[PDB]
């Protein structure tokens, strides 16, 4: 259950964009998605939700993609940026978290473009 | 990803570049 624009466009991205960034890493060699590996429950660990302004991890994004919370990956992506935003908010600066998250949204679109070319030719 | 309890490596951080 995904629908939105094209069922694959979102579902496809579910596994494509979601995976690409979570498999993604930073110049150091480790996951840029590391800090966005898992988003608590938005209720279970409110501290995280208290600290953050717009929490949402790669997991929650895919979660919303199929949940019909996006209907368009551009929205997912916006959350992917928010994913990166929670990075600068939750973790500590001077740490890979900030440069990594920035890279995440970057990988995301790189994966978004190749994705479209893969769903055509 | 988890079929049971236990199995959890946190301790400190996790962000890249972290090495000792």
């Amino acid at each position: 259950s995904t629908e939105g624009s094209s069922p694959a466009y979102l579902k496809e991205i579910l596994e494509q964009l979601l995976e690409a960034i979570v498999v993604a890493t930073n110049p150091s060699g480790r996951l840029i998605s590391e800090l966005f590996q898992k988003l608590p429950s938005k209720v279970q660990y409110p501290d995280y939700y208290a600290i953050i302004k717009e929490p949402i991890d790669l997991k929650t994004i895919a979660q919303r993609i199929q949940n019909g919370s996006y209907k368009s990956i551009h929205a997912m992506a916006k959350d992917i940026d928010l994913l990166a935003k929670n990075a600068k908010t939750y973790n500590e600066p001077g740490s890979q978290v900030f440069k990594d998250a920035n890279s995440i949204k970057k990988i995301f679109y790189m994966k978004k473009a190749e994705i479209e070319h893969h769903e055509m030719a | 990803a988890r079929t049971k309890q236990t199995a959890r490596k946190s301790t400190g951080g996790k962000a890249p570049r972290k090495q000792l």
